[PDB]
């Protein structure tokens, strides 16, 4: 007993993570649509290259968090 | 301080491949060097007995290979220096430019999921195209070294008909070399790939590249955990100085085995975009040669032209005879590519879509050297497989120009390369190429974009 | 021009992720030891099924997200 | 309804294995079956002139690829059944029981990125111990099918020596039958895994597997793409009855030329908790016996213990030769491990180390019927690797019962099988096996664990 607690403050973070993510994603899409729209590239290397060290204060599971976001962000490559 | 070669003191073609072949070079031909006909006549002589740089039953396996391609079941990957010089023709540079572009195909083929193809820039790209025939210094053009000199003289950008031979000479030594080296142990995958694992390693951008570097180690690990435990690199340089080819044709039975006519100064040659005149002597000059050929397609191209260029060059219908070299630049192909590939697609020919992201995207930068922007080169593969996804059709190769040395000609990238940074290595005879670092960065994108 | 205005707003999204994900390790951690101080199991499989099917509504990434959450809280299996 | 074997009416050992193995047999042996010894002995009379069931150039290459899992270099996955019957000796049983792991083994290989031994418990698993000699139900214990019927009857439970012949008749049946399928398509790895792509589509916990699943998938199409395009399952069974294995004996030259003494029954056997007396008969058959032998080691074992037996069954330092069978359950084996490993692994001897997270977790349920916890079995197969782990030493393999059914022995799993549940598909005869699902989900887990 007593575990419970925080598999409450889990089911917080996780759904409050969840709604931020949600919400990064068409962040990204809107500077997607928004940089194409002046023939831009669809992507920034350089950029992606700040994103991903963002995220690793996280360890080495950080870039791969960070590239998760991105793909969420920007999508697939080639697709 | 030169050598000297002994003028000779071959057998005859069939009726017809003499005529096709003499009304071919008859047509008008852009961009030939200016020289004695005499001169390069007794060149042309030399090359005539030459032992070949390639022969027939290669090429026939890469048209076998590059059919495969067409079809949808590989993928080609060409690529090396943009110009051949022969000041750089040396092992050290043969042998990073071979390592480069085998480190570049393991990370293709496992994205790919399917064969790679390698052809190189290599053994015979000694000749360029020139807009203008006055360059920058009011001086004659510098046209690749098979015709005149990159020294900034007057007396160097004669064009030299000796030069031929000096060509030839140079390329044969280079692919003894790429033969050597391809069945050594340069061309074992692992060793490949510990390459790859210490440009992780020691890249700024090593955490982009990473968990993908590790899924081909994974790969390659399980190959040798079943049981397993060499490599094919083809030469091709675009066809530009007829001279040059016609002295390098050997008459072969072939494919049919009837007699054809081999082009053996390469595997593969293709045709430029300041060349491709459709009643021109090198689209002709390509209609009677067994070699695959490739056609550059700018962004002036009508799906109807490249229909012409598919029923002139793959008149049998032979799936990978043809490959269509598509340069647009980034803000262009998603909007032009696909038409042509409709209607293309449509004439029942198989023909290779094969991306450049090069020669659509370069620009005079703020430093005086001509430069590209790594996130323009990837933008424009990008779209060429996001077109390619949308109809179904097959996104059958890149072809970029590369150095096995780490030089600064193009912008971007993991080393965020900079127009300041231009001018510390700009090695390049004449455009810029993808530094080792820029190689490997594109051809893990590039694999990305492969996956699903 | 004014991309820079969520460019903020993504740069804002991230850390704030990353505090959600840098505090979420933990607890998770904390779950960790606690059902381990008394004969229990490192992990718990039934689990970690309810949170892959948390992120679910990101699409095929959910799953992947999810995993990295696990790894960060009840580190990598075998290790 | 029944079938009639004559009595027959081979060649003398030397001297020496003639002593040493009428001594070991001497030797007191733990819960063998009461049965005439005069019909027993008409019985091994007919086993002693049988086609073997392996030969010793099968067992000499199991020791070549155990000694390859001894010094770290590949990795043993033991699996199948708990206890075969002669009524489930069927080709959909057989079929499924291979199928299933051929399937954690593609799995277990990517993840240890070397190869895995496959060795299949079947082909003479006709025999267990019992802790009581007298059942739930007051009746004589059931001891395996080589000894007497799972059948709920007095007369059922009556020890049969017939069962000996049955249990060859059954066993080499069997072996042919997996000698056909590890031969077929069935083993193309290919095959093979796309049975696992099924399994993830059709699973209720597919999205834990998913990734890894398609990881392996472009590991074995880049396989392909590189020009690649046949298995080995081994028989073993826990060697309880000393008569079976007498009469499965056969002479020949072994790893050093000279004369040796290989049990035929299987190619490696094993020695459990329950009868590893140290100077008993069991211990000592091990040792006259070229097979790769086992010892299950459960928590009351010692550190110094575990040396004799290494000490008594490797004498002569032969790595892979004997493999210890940790089974302590998951609240024990992080604890109790350790000091045993790092004391054998004191004595310069190179023995694999296999996990068996069934046999230490097994507990009563509420509904009557015996059963584990699928997040028990997990926790002490972690617990394992991460004491080998922490010491530098191999985590060699796993030993797990399972079957290619959907049955439901075991809780838990992607199934959240229910005590309620263990009701709807109780197949087994003995131990509750982890179902199809259980299976390749642990091979999924334990791959996990073997990446880093
Ligand atoms: O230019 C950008 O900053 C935006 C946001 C983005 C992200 O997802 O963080 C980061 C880099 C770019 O490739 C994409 C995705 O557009
Ligand atoms: O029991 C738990 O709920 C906690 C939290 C956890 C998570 O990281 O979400 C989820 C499942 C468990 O395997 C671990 C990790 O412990
Ligand atoms: N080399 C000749 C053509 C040729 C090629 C091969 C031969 O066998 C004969 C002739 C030319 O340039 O015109
Ligand atoms: N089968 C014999 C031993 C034996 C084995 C092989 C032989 O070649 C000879 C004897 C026994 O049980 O005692
Ligand atoms: N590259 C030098 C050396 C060389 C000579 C002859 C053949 C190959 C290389 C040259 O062009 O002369
Ligand atoms: N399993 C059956 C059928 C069988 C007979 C003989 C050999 C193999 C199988 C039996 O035990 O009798
Ligand atoms: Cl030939
Ligand atoms: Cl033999
Ligand atoms: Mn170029
Ligand atoms: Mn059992």
């Amino acid at each position: 007993p007593e575990i419970d607690t925080l598999r409450e403050e889990i089911d917080r973070l996780d759904a409050e993570i969840l709604a931020l993510v949600k919400r990064r994603a068409e962040v990204s899409k809107a500077i997607g649509k928004a940089r194409m729209a002046s023939g831009g590239t669809r992507l920034v290397h350089s950029r992606e290259m700040k994103v991903i060290e963002r995220y690793s204060e996280l360890g080495p599971d950080g870039k791969d968090l960070a590239i998760l976001l991105l793909r969420l962000g920007r999508g697939r490559l080639g697709h | 301080m030169n050598w000297t070669v002994d003028i000779p003191i071959l057998p005859p073609l069939p009726t017809d491949l003499r005529t096709r072949l003499d009304a071919a070079l008859a047509k008008p031909a852009a961009q030939q060097p200016t020289w004695p006909a005499d001169q390069a006549l007794a060149m042309r002589t030399v090359l005539e007995s030459v032992p070949p740089v390639t022969v027939p039953s290669e090429i026939v396996r890469l048209q076998e290979q590059l059919a495969q391609v067409a079809k949808g079941e590989a993928f080609l990957l060409q690529g090396g220096d943009c110009a051949e010089t022969f000041m750089d023709n040396t092992e050290p540079h043969i042998r990073g430019n071979v390592r480069a572009l085998l480190q570049m195909a393991v990370v293709l083929t496992y994205g790919a999921s399917m064969p790679v193809v390698k052809v190189a820039r290599i053994a015979g790209q000694y000749a360029k195209p020139r807009s203008a025939d006055i360059d920058a210094l009011g001086l004659r053009s510098y046209r690749g070294d098979m015709i005149n000199g990159f020294a900034p003289d007057a007396a160097a950008r004669e064009h030299d008909p000796s030069r031929l031979v000096r060509a030839y000479a140079n390329a044969s030594a280079a692919m003894n070399l790429v033969r050597a080296l391809t069945s050594s142990g340069l061309a074992s995958l692992h060793l490949v790939h510990d390459w790859n694992r210490e440009f992780v390693r020691t890249s700024p951008a090593g955490a982009r590249y990473e968990a993908l570097a590790t899924e081909i180690d994974r790969g390659l690990r399980f190959m040798s955990a079943c049981g397993v435990a060499t490599a094919e690199i083809y030469a091709s340089h675009e066809a530009l100085v007829l001279d040059y080819e016609r002295a390098m044709l050997r008459l072969s039975d072939g494919d049919d085995g009837e007699p054809q006519l081999f082009d053996l100064s390469a595997h593969t040659v293709w045709i430029g975009e300041r060349t491709r005149q459709i009643d021109g002597a090198h689209i002709a000059f390509a209609q009677v040669i067994a070699n695959p050929v490739g056609v550059k397609l700018g962004p002036n191209m009508t799906p109807e032209l490249a229909v012409e260029y598919v029923e002139r060059l793959d008149p049998h219908n032979k799936p990978g005879r043809l490959t269509l070299v598509s340069r647009m630049g980034n803000h262009k192909v998603r909007d032009l590519l696909p038409p042509i590939v409709e209607k293309v697609q449509a004439t029942g020919h198989q023909v290779i879509w094969q991306c450049d992201p090069m020669h659509g995207n370069t620009h005079e930068s703020s430093t005086g050297f001509k430069t590209r922007h790594f996130d323009r080169i990837v933008d424009e593969v990008q779209g060429f497989f996001e077109v390619h996804r949308a109809l179904g059709t097959h996104p059958g190769g890149i072809h970029v120009e590369i150095t096995g040395e780490n030089v600064t000609e193009c912008l971007g990238g993991a080393q965020d390369i900079s127009e300041t940074d231009l001018a510390g290595r700009y090695e390049t005879a004449c455009d810029p190429r993808l530094n080792t670092q820029q190689s490997l960065e594109l051809a893990f994108l590039v694999a990305e974009m492969l996956r699903d």
